[PDB]
């Protein structure tokens, strides 16, 4: 059997980066060689892995988490970052072992008027844990008065144009997960 | 081990055309992707182009848009760099290269042939004798355009000058006992492939 | 998207040194970065892959290290030795085309006092019988690589036909050139002698050959 990467890569709408979209990975055997190869990829790095090493390689389970950002808000999908997607939209843990791959997505996901229905959380309380997801649309308050001066909805938009730095970039996190249990994710042997 | 072998480098008018060939041993060719990387005389490394390892997708830098086509044959191990509409700017040693995955190291590199473009004249050597622990060599004189390869089947062949008439200009020296100069035999080498000359000197 | 890298670096033996490639318009920790060095006259060669892996059979004096917040992937060395001393290019891929940096020339401070080996050819006869004479000189071995040559004829200056090329980097990292001196045979018999002048380090050093 195959890990149905497809699914992931070439699903036609990819969640908000605040709401982003997890799928679990097991039971199968991935040619992570078919993902690195491919030119298409505007990026490609793996933290805690080499991506050579990866078909030798098995896991009790791979996630794939995906969803859209800003071209020049990707560096941030990486251990240690800061930013408003790495504190209050995904935030990686600071010792990672995963693949982060990312595409332009100029052509699909920017409309002429702007493209507003992907969202990201610009207010938080506090940072987010890693793998921490809040979709908590509760107003913020930035001032001493209660809201019940300063006050602010979490959620902004991006708007995408064809104006790259704020250009649509689909992203695809693959977290490797390895447990006392048969691994079930399998490079090919 | 393994070797990565090129042909072809040679002198070549502006808008001339010339194909270039890098053949594969000890590893298999097959899997990786392929790439052309060139180095001008004093300068520093620019990628060129690569291909896909199914031959499905090609990639080249702007400058060689429209002017380069990049082909491979795998059942020959074989990598191969079409060059068309050539400029002079275009002058450099052009290596091949593997890169091990796409964004790696390239694990595996040819030892490079040089591309020259512009006038006429693939001129000669002409090749003299520089007679006599004591030194002996010989001189590699009025030639065009490079590489030039000396042997002698301690040697120091040194870098060439290019004079004022545009012309590169060569010497090569070996050490040998003062004793030993009666009984043995030294004759150097010299071949300029651009000029299929190949000429054998005793000092 | 670019790359910038010093143009020189220079440390002593047995510290460490630090080559930076900074990205300009992109971010160099996007993709992974490569590093290559190239000894003169020789064919790159891996020395870093993958940001901060290190080849079996590279000096384990190579280490790696990438910092996104400087837009900057390092390559660095421990432990310097002289035989670092080469050319040193990074690498990575934008998603449509391979990128490399200018290149850096890694200089190992406080190797020098080496003087210039001189060895001087009169014009061969077969040249002569072609009317022409060219003097060779030949200097090898010397550091630093920065020289002048001045040819003397009966200790006269000479001011035509002298072509000497730029000092060159050996394997033994010493530097090695040759000059040439373009003469008529008559301006080669009838002269008392030609002579190759070399100054390095503030010291002259002379070859005389005569016409027999």
């Amino acid at each position: 059997n195959l890990c149905p990467f497809g699914e992931v890569f070439n699903a036609t709408r990819f969640a908000s980066v605040y709401a982003w979209n997890r799928k679990r990975i097991s039971n199968c055997v991935a040619d992570y060689s078919v993902l690195y190869n491919s030119a298409s990829f505007s990026t490609f790095k793996c933290y805690g892995v080499s991506p050579t090493k990866l078909n030798d390689l098995c896991f009790t389970n791979v996630y794939a988490d995906s969803f859209v950002i800003r071209g020049d808000e990707v560096r941030q999908i990486a251990p240690g970052q800061t930013g408003n997607i790495a504190d209050y939209n995904y935030k990686l843990p600071d010792d990672f072992t995963g693949c982060v791959i990312a595409w332009n997505s100029n052509n699909l996901d920017s409309k002429v008027g702007g493209n507003y229905n992907y969202l990201y959380r610009l207010f938080r309380k506090s940072n987010l844990k890693p793998f921490e997801r809040d979709i908590s649309t509760e107003i913020y308050q930035a001032g001493s008065t209660p809201c019940n001066f300063n006050c602010y909805f979490p959620l902004q938009s991006y708007g995408f144009q064809p104006t790259v730095g704020y250009q649509p970039y689909r992203v695809v996190v693959l977290s490797f997960e390895l447990l006392h249990a048969p691994a079930t994710v399998c490079g090919p042997k | 081990e393994v070797q990565l072998v090129e042909s072809g480098g040679g002198l070549v008018q502006p808008g001339g055309s010339l194909r270039i060939s890098c053949a594969a041993s000890g590893l298999t060719f097959t899997g990786y992707w392929m790439n052309w990387v060139r180095q001008a005389p004093g300068k520093g490394l620019e990628w060129v182009a690569n291909i896909k390892e199914d031959g499905s997708e090609k990639y080249y830098v702007d400058s060689v848009k429209g002017r380069f086509t990049i082909s491979r044959d795998n059942a020959k191990n074989s990598l191969y760099l079409q060059m068309n509409s050539l400029r002079v700017e275009d002058t450099a040693v052009y290596y091949c290269a593997r890169l091990r995955w796409l964004r790696g190291n390239f694990d595996h590199w040819g030892q490079g042939t040089l591309v020259t473009v512009s006038s006429a004249s693939t001129k000669g050597p002409s090749v003299f004798p520089l007679a006599p622990t004591a030194a002996l060599g010989c001189l590699v004189k009025d030639y065009f355009p490079e590489p030039v390869t000396v042997s002698w089947n301690g040697v120091h062949t040194f870098p060439a000058v290019l004079q004022s008439s545009g012309l590169y200009s060569l010497s090569s020296v070996v050490t040998v006992p003062s004793s030993s100069l009666g009984t043995q035999t030294y004759i150097c080498n010299v071949n300029h492939k651009p000029s299929n000359t190949k000429v054998d000197k005793k000092v | 998207f670019m790359l910038t890298q010093p143009h020189s670096v220079s440390e002593s033996p047995g510290k460490t040194v630090t080559i930076s490639c900074t990205g300009s318009n992109g971010y160099i920790a996007n993709n992974y970065v490569q590093w290559y060095q190239q000894r003169p006259g020789s064919v790159p060669t891996v020395v870093i892959y993958e940001d901060n892996q290190r080849p079996s059979g590279v000096p384990d004096r190579f280490s790696g290290s990438i910092d996104s917040s400087s837009n900057s992937a390092s390559l660095i060395i421990s432990g310097l030795k002289t035989e670092d001393e080469a050319d040193y290019y990074c690498q990575s891929y934008d998603t449509p085309n391979v990128v490399f940096g200018g290149g850096t020339k890694l200089t190992v401070l406080g190797q020098p006092k080496a003087a210039p080996s001189v060895t001087l050819f009169p014009p061969s006869s077969e040249e002569l019988q072609a009317n022409k004479a060219t003097l060779v000189c030949l200097i090898s071995d010397f550091y630093p690589g920065a020289v002048t040559v001045a040819w003397k004829a009966d200790s006269s200056p000479v001011k035509a036909g002298v072509e000497t090329t730029t000092p060159s980097k050996q394997s033994n990292n010493k530097y090695a050139a040759s000059s040439y001196l373009s003469l008529t045979p008559e301006q080669w018999k009838s002269h008392r002698s030609y002579s190759c002048q070399v100054t390095h380090e503030g010291s002259t050093v002379e070859k005389t050959v005569a016409p027999t």
